[PDB]
């Protein structure tokens, strides 16, 4: 299975946030650790994306674009999976050194978002998502959010996305077509559910960036730039998710 | 243009 072989081969390892668990939880400490984790994971997302079949055939400006728009969804989905596989969705496993119980969900001031992410995590159990389905789905999330006015080379993006949809379909395909159809429906619905969550997190981090000096939250280099230049394009509707089903 | 991100994308490592 050439494609799946590649996805498993390139899958990033464990990333720690660097969080001090010996200190009492505070809003500022938790969010500063999340922001650092974001920066660390972004580095891994770039190295991963570059190794995905067909990715480097995109225009370099489109490579930049998809990474800068898709990262929240990619990272949320992966965290949901870690949470499912490591703690049966009981807590949010952001990193081995940054695990959110309900108290931290409250302290973070992102409780509503956390609950939705935990629901997402539970869906991996409820649907019995396989590791191989997870890998293909995550890859597809990189190609699930683009500018409304299209990319630099839309045709190449369209072919790439089409081929990642095909690979997911093949992983699903089960003698009975009705089971394959129900499965594809379930998984595309799950994929779609990532985007509203990512949007709420995008809103939160944008607002937090705008007031970060007031609340003592540190944003690293790339994250602060992405959140001020790219994220508002999502928030203003210039960049939108590609949904399977209508919202 | 995000210079730091483009560097990561351009970098072989
Ligand atoms: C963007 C953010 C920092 C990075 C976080 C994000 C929540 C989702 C998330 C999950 C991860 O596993 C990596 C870090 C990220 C991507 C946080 C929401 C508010 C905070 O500013």
């Amino acid at each position: 299975p050439i494609f799946l072989n590649v996805l498993e081969a390139i899958e990033p390892g464990v990333v720690c946030a660097g969080h001090d668990n010996n200190q009492p939880d505070s809003f500022a400490a938790l969010l500063s650790s999340l922001n650092e984790l974001g920066e660390r994971q972004l580095v891994h997302v770039v190295k991963w994306a570059k190794a995905l079949p067909g990715f480097r055939n995109l225009h370099v400006d489109d490579q930049m674009a998809v990474i800068q728009y898709s990262w929240m969804g990619l990272m949320v989905f992966a965290m949901g999976w870690r949470s499912f596989t490591n703690v049966n969705s009981r807590m949010l496993y952001f990193a081995p050194d940054l695990v959110f119980n309900e108290y931290r969900m409250h302290k973070s001031r992102m409780y509503s978002q956390c609950v939705r992410m935990r629901h997402l995590s539970q869906e991996f159990g409820w649907l019995q998502i396989t590791p191989q389905e997870f890998l293909c789905m995550k890859a597809l999330l990189l190609f699930s959010i683009i500018p409304v006015d299209g990319l630099k080379n839309q045709k190449f993006f369209d072919e790439l996305r089409m081929n990642y949809i095909k690979e997911l379909d093949r992983i699903i395909a089960r003698k009975n077509p009705t089971s394959c159809s129900r499965r594809f429906y379930q998984l595309t619905k799950l994929l779609d559910s990532v985007q509203p969550i990512a949007r709420e997190l995008y809103q939160f981090t944008f607002d937090l960036l705008i007031k970060s000096h007031m609340v003592s939250v540190d944003f690293p280099e790339m994250m602060a730039e992405i959140i001020s230049v790219q994220v508002p394009k999502i928030l203003s509707g210039k960049v939108k998710p590609i949904y399977f089903h209508t919202q | 243009e995000n210079a730091l991100l483009r560097y990561l994308l351009d970098k072989d490592d």
